[PDB]
């Protein structure tokens, strides 16, 4: 009815700009302040100036807020096309403000770009062509089509860049973590939105008669259930574009799920178990112990140090070592819980010497690997 | 012959076999279900389309199995069981291998696009987050004069995630390309024809510096082979490797080509510290851009020290208002009115003069070398317009116009060759010799370990501007088999000696009179990862602590010492009464602030100074080498060794070289300033009466205890003096 009134805007906006680039390229090919502007815009979107850091944060907030408005429309709406006068609805009113901001930001970006032709084909340029022009067609008619609007979820893929431009991701595993999570979520959310468009619209060569009224949340669930290869089939696709999208989705996203889930488990499995710091009681003595710490050296040490024939004294033993303790050593450290403690660290580090309060120890004992190959190296 | 590449051959085999097997399997299932079971008279049948079978087989291949569609005939079900046994393996091996192939494309291909008037510099060699972050932090530093130069990194690797972050933060002025300077197509992509320079960075922490220098020499050979006229600035790890690139047909120092040899520079700074006890810190701080930034927990000495670290050396043109002044008037004027320390001038072909006397006039457009906090300070000397406009007395307002035998070049003392056994001594011979005010080198080497080039240490100590009676005797304590292969370079220097054995033996140390020396140098040739970074300096640390503990009852922790660290974070072990913190960088630590420690990491920012002002790098090299000219580097590159003999008065004229000395406010004519005078009063007085140019102080840390002193570079005019201070001076006599 008017879905194409919007597909027009989106698609046509893209074509006229592309043509204007091609004729400009050809005219200049057959036949300074520009570079000052290009560099200023580049410094701005890269978060290098203070105004750049502000704008870049506004992109972070308004990309999320633009997605939340899409969830509100995807949730509380019935037909894919919908008649509702623009002057009536506060959500579509505030969405115009975001679409204006993303239109300004699109031109900023364009100014900054090195090759204008390639810029007109960047993913975020397509997100902008499919989002903003239809949001203006929805003013010229008092109706709206919830067409390619799901592509707003792709704006989340800017987040790892914002959190780089703002220098807040400093560590390579934390950089890798945020890239994994944000790309996986935005690809899932955008795929769910595309399936929702296909099933609720139905097959065009069957006059849109073949259609199935899933909610967005049922598509989001259904895609997680097929990503993971569970496939309950409580929900399934029935249109032929729905089914062909599921075949393409199965070929792509099984690999993403099967590589995402392991790598998140490797990253979250990386935190140190025996961090933290020794807490000195009001009158207990302690001894710090370090060097060659293992189940053998520790069991032989404690069997003599804590032996029943010694005069009874409350001395705690504080092991400090770089390793994670082995399972049999964790058992031994648990059996002696009240008087033996273990910390990950090294006597080579002044922060670790502070954690074990070595200022306040009676002694430090430094144990040797007697069975090493090179006793000059051990010494 | 259209599939030429093995990955593209493998790609088309995977895709075409997978698709045709899927399409044919779908067709076979369609035949079975639509025909039905023959032993049930074809009554058991299910009218799937081909497209439903094609979908259904993808849904079971992937093991999803929705069961919206499923097989019901018994031949359909038996075909599904056979299909499950075969095709789960195909899908599970196809999907990974396509992801490996499509994951193989290069991310940083493409080519540099040259803007209408921006300059650029190509950078290559050892590119990593550490080397790039340290390079950019100095190259793009806020205290430099603002210039639009782009940096174009060229390297074979994919950048690591932390480096991709750094390249994104600098997006507008830093670019990265996958490639190598060894490939003529990659040299074209970065438009190296049109670069100002190529910078070739070195992995200083490699195991084999001869192998690293071989790789860097091949890169300069590649860049010069592509186009001879490119300015190449290269970092070298070994001094003997400089001879190889001096011999390339198109290497030309007069055009800008340069080799930052870190072994030469390292041993040069510590050698000048044996003559002026803190110079290596004084001087190594002038060649890294840093800005003074207080924090309220810093002690007085740390605030004084850190204000000095904010200084760098800058080049600027003196204004026309300086014309026909002598260098002494121009220096008094810069210091007293402009608050700038001028220390040299480029005299018109042209030649550098350091602290020239009253005979030298400022000519029009004379370039001068200044110590100052920022390039914005030194501009004042270009804008200074006399009585015409620059009349007023607060410096911020100046901003608008007047609207015995020597070497054959006479630079070093010289000796005819000798066998090492002429200079070898046992402990009894060494102890019988009355060594006093000497230099002790405690070398730590294995016989096979790489040559460190001790010539670069000894040669500054034999500079011809010293009289023969005032040359410090030098004794090397170390491995003899190593010193035999070192000796060929050393054999031309007078007053040298060798005590073979370990420097950790507390007898060698006593025989050498270690308590009477003017400087003990602790140096190591051992492998830079013989083990993990905690063991890397254990011999140097033990040697320091050993000397610091001895007792010389006829003491101990007052023997002067300078140690060269293979790993900067080991500086924390080097001293006690210290308050160590691993997050402080080397230049802020007490051992470096006292001139007791040195490490090659402080020399990194010489690369960028060679780009921005090559003359400043020749200024420091003439100071730290004691006068090694390019003619001497040419003569050494002939491989004859250092030729010398008696010299003519016309070459012997160069024995009046300016040198950095150190003097005490305790006694003699300057002592009047020690009793509560100010540094500006001292500066002007000494410049006028003696032509001495004062560049800093060496002051006791404990103003009351220990003998530790710290260096203050270029104090304020009003800075209070103590009678125990020592002053660094540029001087002719
Ligand atoms: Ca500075
Ligand atoms: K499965
Ligand atoms: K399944
Ligand atoms: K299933
Ligand atoms: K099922
Ligand atoms: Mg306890
Ligand atoms: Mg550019």
């Amino acid at each position: 009815r008017q879905w194409y009134s919007f597909l027009a805007s989106s698609l046509v906006t893209f074509g006229s700009g592309l043509v204007v680039i091609i004729i400009y390229r050809i005219v200049l090919w057959l036949c300074g302040w520009m570079t000052e502007a290009k560099d200023w815009a580049g410094e701005l979107i890269s978060g290098q100036t203070t105004t750049g850091r502000i704008l870049v944060g506004l992109v972070f907030l308004l990309s999320i807020a633009s997605l939340i408005i899409y969830f509100i429309d995807a949730s509380t709406n019935t037909s894919v096309e919908t008649c509702l006068p623009w002057s009536s609805s506060t959500t579509q009113q505030v969405d115009l403000a975001f679409n204006v901001f993303f239109m300004i930001y699109f031109f900023i970006r364009f100014v900054a770009a090195n090759d204008k032709l390639w810029f007109w084909v960047e993913l975020f340029s397509f997100v902008d062509y499919f989002t903003i022009p239809p949001s203006f067609v929805a003013i010229y008619l008092d109706r709206n089509w919830l067409g390619l609007q799901f592509l707003r979820a792709l704006r989340l893929m800017s987040i790892p860049d914002i959190l780089t431009y703002l220098n807040v991701l400093k560590t390579s595993t934390l950089i890798r973590l945020v890239q994994l999570v944000v790309s996986f979520v935005s690809l899932w959310l955008t795929a769910a939105g595309f399936l929702h468009l296909l099933e609720n619209s139905g097959d065009p060569f069957f006059d849109f008669g073949n259609a199935q009224h899933l909610t967005y949340w049922e598509c989001l669930y259904f895609l997680m259930v097929t990503m993971s290869t569970v496939g309950f089939g409580d929900i399934f696709a029935t249109t032929v574009l729905g089914r062909t999208f599921v075949v393409i989705f199965i070929m792509i996203f099984i690999g993403l799920f099967a590589s995402f889930i392991p790598e998140i488990a490797e990253i979250l499995g990386k935190r140190q178990k025996y961090g933290g710091s020794y807490k000195k009681e009001r009158g207990k003595r302690h001894v710090v112990v370090c060097g060659y710490i293992t189940f053998d050296s520790v069991s032989n040490f404690l069997k003599d140090f804590l032996h029943k024939d010694r005069e009874d004294v409350d001395v705690e033993i504080v092991f400090l070592h770089k390793g994670l303790p082995g399972l049999e050593l964790e058992g031994l450290l648990k059996r002696h819980f009240t008087q033996v403690e273990y910390f990950w660290g090294s006597v080579m580090d002044a922060n670790d010497l502070e954690r074990v309060k070595i200022q306040e120890a009676d002694a430090c004992l430094v144990l040797a690997n007697k069975y090493c190959q090179d006793p000059d190296q051990e010494d | 012959n259209v599939l030429k590449t093995s990955t593209l051959i493998r790609l088309v085999q995977l895709v075409v076999s997978f698709v045709s097997l899927w399409l044919t399997a779908a067709g076979f299932l369609h035949l079975l279900e639509n025909s039905g079971d023959p032993f049930f008279d074809f009554g058991n049948a299910q009218h799937l389309t081909y497209w439903e079978c094609l979908y259904f087989l993808m849904v079971t291949m992937s093991t999803v199995g929705f069961g919206d569609i499923f097989a019901t005939t018994v031949l359909g079900r038996t075909f599904v069981v056979i299909f499950i046994m075969i095709f789960i393996g195909l899908f599970a091996s196809f999907i990974p291998e396509i992801a490996e192939i499509l994951g193989k494309r290069q991310k940083y291909g493409g080519s540099y696009k040259k803007e209408r008037g921006k300059r650029h510099v190509v950078v290559c060699g050892y590119i990593t987050f550490d080397s790039v972050s340290n390079f950019l932090k100095d190259f793009l530093h806020k205290d430099r004069e603002d210039v639009d130069v782009e940096i174009v990194f060229l390297h074979k690797g994919l950048p690591g995630l932390e480096l991709e972050g750094l390249l994104k933060r600098h997006f507008t002025q830093v670019e990265y390309f996958w490639g190598s300077v060894m490939d003529a197509n990659d040299l074209e992509r970065v438009k190296i024809q049109e670069a100002d320079a190529c910078l070739v960075l070195a992995n200083k922490y490699c195991q084999d510096p001869d192998q690293e220098d071989a790789a860097n020499i091949m890169r300069v050979i590649s860049i010069k082979n592509y186009h001879s006229d490119i300015k190449v600035i290269v970092q070298l790890l070994q001094y003997h490797n400089k001879a190889y690139l001096l011999n390339i047909p198109s290497w030309d120092w007069k055009r800008g080509d340069d080799a930052v040899c870190v072994a030469e520079l390292k041993l040069g700074f510590i050698a000048q510290s044996c003559l002026a006890p803190g110079f290596s810190t004084l001087m190594a701080n002038l060649f890294t851009m840093r800005s003074y930034k207080p924090t309220p927990e810093m002690s007085q000495w740390q605030t004084d020290y850190m204000r000095g670290t904010g200084m760098e050396m800058y080049t600027e043109y003196l204004s026309s208002a300086f014309n026909a002044l002598t260098f002494p008037e121009a220096a008094e004027l810069c210091f007293s009115k402009l608050k700038l320390l001028l220390l040299a001038i480029e005299v018109r072909e042209s030649t550098l003069a350091i602290n020239p006397g009253p005979k030298v006039k400022i000519e029009n457009a004379t370039q001068g070398f200044f110590i100052a906090e920022s390039a914005e300070e030194v501009k004042r000397a270009f804008y200074y317009c006399k009585n015409c406009h620059a009349n007023v007395s607060d410096v911020r307002q100046i901003k608008k116009c007047k609207c015995r035998k020597f070497d054959s070049t006479g630079m070093f003392h010289w000796c005819p060759d000798r066998p090492l056994n002429d200079c070898l001594q046992d402990r009894s011979q060494a102890s019988a010799s009355g060594l006093r005010n000497h230099v002790v080198v405690c070398l730590f080497a294995d016989a096979a370990s790489p040559l460190i080039g001790l010539r670069n240490l000894v040669m500054p100590l034999r500079a011809s501007n010293f009289h023969y009676h005032e040359l410090k005797p030098t004794i090397i304590v170390g491995n003899l088999d190593y010193l035999h292969r070192e000796w060929k370079t050393l054999q031309n220097f007078p007053k040298l000696s060798i005590l073979p054995g370990s420097p950790l033996n507390r007898a060698n140390l006593r025989a050498v009179n270690i308590n009477l020396c003017d400087m003990c140098v602790i140096v190591s040739a051992k492998d830079r990862n013989m083990e993990d970074p905690n063991l890397v300096d254990k011999e140097a640390i033990l040697c320091s602590l050993n000397i610091k503990a001895m007792t010389f009852d006829d003491a101990g922790a007052n023997v002067p010492l300078i140690t060269e660290l293979a790993n900067d974070s080991n500086v924390q072990f080097l001293d006690q009464d210290d308050d160590d913190d691993p997050d402080t960088e080397l230049y802020m630590t007490q051992p470096f602030a006292c001139g007791t420690a040195f490490a090659v990491s402080v020399l990194d920012s010489l690369m960028s100074t060679s780009y921005f002002n090559d003359n400043a790098l020749t200024l420091i090299r003439t100071l730290i080498t004691g006068g090694a000219t390019p003619e001497l580097e040419q003569i050494l590159a002939e491989g004859a060794g250092m030729r010398g003999g008696y010299c003519s008065p016309a070459v012997l004229a160069n024995r009046d070289r300016c040198r950095v000395a150190q003097i005490s406010l305790f006694d003699g004519p300057l002592a009047q300033f020690g009793q509560g005078g100010h540094y500006g009063e001292l500066f002007v007085y000494a410049l006028r009466h003696f032509g001495i140019l004062c560049i800093g102080l060496y002051r006791f840390r404990d103003t009351n205890p220990s003998s530790k002193r710290y260096v203050i570079t270029n104090p304020p005019e009003d800075f209070p003096l103590l009678p125990t201070d020592q002053v660094y001076v540029l001087t002719y006599k």
